[PDB]
């Protein structure tokens, strides 16, 4: 299935996953039914009140500094990917290949050098370690700072900001903190799940806590549904694989509601596509996609992150998100040491990993 | 007594869930809107609104407070869904090329239906998000004010359930 297929197709499609969507609630079920007085539909819901088992979380059954080995690396993955597939960006798939760090790329970048996916990731790290929590007006006022005065820049500057990340910062600027926009379907790329994994690390003790911040750190810049619902995916991808889980329980369908592009994505059908179905557009659905392909198809981090840089046009985006998972998988100390060596500001990097994991505050309960 | 129940449940979950977002609506707002969610709330202004029951000074300013909130939230622009099983009449009304309008609030969600002889599927962006009111941020709740006057684009009747498209017209 293609998922650049119109909606009704797909939805018609994805009837075959109708399992992977939590029953309503009894309170919903009666709001949807044609006459609540008189009605119609199954009463055996339960209370909205209460927490669903898909909001469970799984406990961690790997040791404290294991968990602690994948939360690194899957911040510190982000980064690696970042410098490594910006030397391939904008480029078309197959005309150029990339085997290392070696920097270049539109920006002209010295080896280790990462652009704004890292940013926007250490900018919202830093938040959380100020706020304890999420807190959208901290995290856009760090990107401001950054945008502004090119702090949290690997070279001092900020050089690679997204239209639509731009134009949020210039709102929130002249409309101050009540400002959400970027709605439109245009605006769903790849800026938000480019940026997810400190969520994932904060709240790795609470799948409703990654859920509700997921979503929300998307809507600092990007309100489209399905970036936020690929930030919400991502985000439980992580949480699975921080707490330990296979890469084949991680990659197995989970029950969530989710829009039927990432519903498709949850229920796999990536899994046996070929390279040349594959995209690496600016579209988040691609990017996820493609991303949840490479760690499918590769046996160690790696090669993940080189299967995606390669993919060219975005690469960028790709081999980001993809550092993000397979740096969760294979944990910070399966990142080739070169790598990590010429990786600019590692240390500062892994001590927020870090910092972000020992914060991470218990379930609730 | 009622309304700030409703207003000081709906603030702790909106803290927790989307605190930025809880910052747009006053408190009559946003406890309205929770009120919507609860089922001595919706059985009390749904029907009125739709015309089974009469619209009270009571129940009217009930709507304004909803739709004054969900006129701040951020527009869901997309397709969600509604499970629902209508008689036979109305059904035969949804025709392509048909329009509906509904004089109530219309529910939907951004999750694939389970229940309901007919699976309506609805793009718009009329309609608002309001999961972060709820304690678990976990229906994905899209909100559609009243008279959203929509066209049927496209029907199919596979397996048992009958699917519509509605295309939301501003
Ligand atoms: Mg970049």
């Amino acid at each position: 299935i293609d998922l650049r297929e119109d909606t009704w197709t797909l939805q018609l499609y994805a009837q075959r996953y109708k399992g992977l969507s939590p029953k309503n609630s009894r309170e919903l079920q009666l709001r949807m039914e044609y006459d609540p007085l008189k009605p119609n539909l199954p009463t055996s819901g339960e209370e909205q009140n209460s927490k669903p088992e898909w909001l469970n979380t799984p406990p961690c059954l790997i040791p404290e500094s294991e968990s602690l080995d994948k939360a690194k690396g899957a911040l510190v993955g982000l980064a690696i990917g970042d410098a490594i597939g910006t030397t391939l960006e904008f480029l078309p798939r197959d005309k150029l290949h990339v085997n290392d760090m070696v920097g270049g790329g539109p920006f002209r970048l010295q080896p280790g050098e990462w652009t704004d996916d890292t940013s926007m990731a250490l900018c919202l790290a830093e938040s959380y370690i100020s706020a304890g929590r999420l807190d959208i007006t901290l995290f856009r006022e760090k990107l401001v700072r950054w945008y502004r005065h090119g702090e949290n820049s690997s070279n001092g500057r900020c050089f690679d900001i997204g239209n639509t990340t731009r134009n949020a910062l210039e709102q929130y600027l002249k409309h101050g903190a009540s400002w959400f926009g970027n709605t439109e379907p245009e605006t769903a790329g790849n800026a938000a799940i480019i940026r997810q994994a400190p969520t994932s690390i904060f709240r790795r003790k609470s799948l409703q806590r990654t859920f509700a911040d997921s979503d929300s750190q998307s809507m600092a810049t990007h309100c489209a549904p399905e970036s936020m619902a690929s930030c919400q995916f991502l985000g439980f991808i992580l949480n699975y694989l921080i707490n330990g889980s296979s890469r084949e329980k991680a990659f197995s369908p989970h029950v969530m509601p989710l829009p039927v592009r990432v519903l498709l994505i949850n229920a796999g059908e990536y899994k046996e596509k070929k390279r040349d179905e594959i995209r690496s557009s600016g579209y988040v659905i691609d990017t996820l996609e493609a991303a949840m392909w490479a760690v499918w198809n590769t046996d160690n981090f790696h090669d993940a992150i080189l299967l995606a840089a390669n993919l060219g046009d975005d690469a960028d985006s790709v081999a980001a998100t993809t550092g993000q998972i397979a740096g969760a998988l294979y944990g910070y100390s399966n990142i080739p040491k070169p790598w990590l060596d010429k990786l600019v500001q590692q240390e500062r990097i892994s001590n927020l990993a870090e910092q972000l994991f020992y914060m991470a505050p218990e379930e609730d309960f | 007594e009622q309304a700030k129940v409703w207003t000081q449940t709906a603030r702790a979950n909106a803290e927790k869930n989307n605190a930025q977002l809880s910052t747009l609506l006053t408190d009559d707002q946003i406890g309205a809107i929770y009120g919507y969610t609860t089922n001595e709330g919706y059985t009390a202004l749904n029907p009125a609104l739709r015309g089974q029951t009469p619209l009270t000074p009571e129940l009217e300013a009930f709507t304004g407070h909803v739709t004054d909130g969900l006129n701040k939230l951020p527009a869901y622009n997309g397709e969600t869904y509604r499970g629902t099983t209508l008689p036979a009449h109305i059904l035969e009304q949804n025709q392509i090329g048909g329009t509906v309008s509904d004089g109530g609030f219309m529910s939907t969600s951004a999750k694939t239906p389970f229940d309901g002889d007919v699976s309506i599927s609805v793009r718009g962006n009329s309609g608002k998000q309001i999961d972060f009111l709820s304690k678990y941020k976990n229906e994905a709740e899209v909100l559609y004010p009243p008279n959203t006057r929509f066209e049927v684009i496209n029907r199919i009747e596979q397996n048992g359930t009958t699917h519509l498209l509605y295309r939301e017209i501003p």
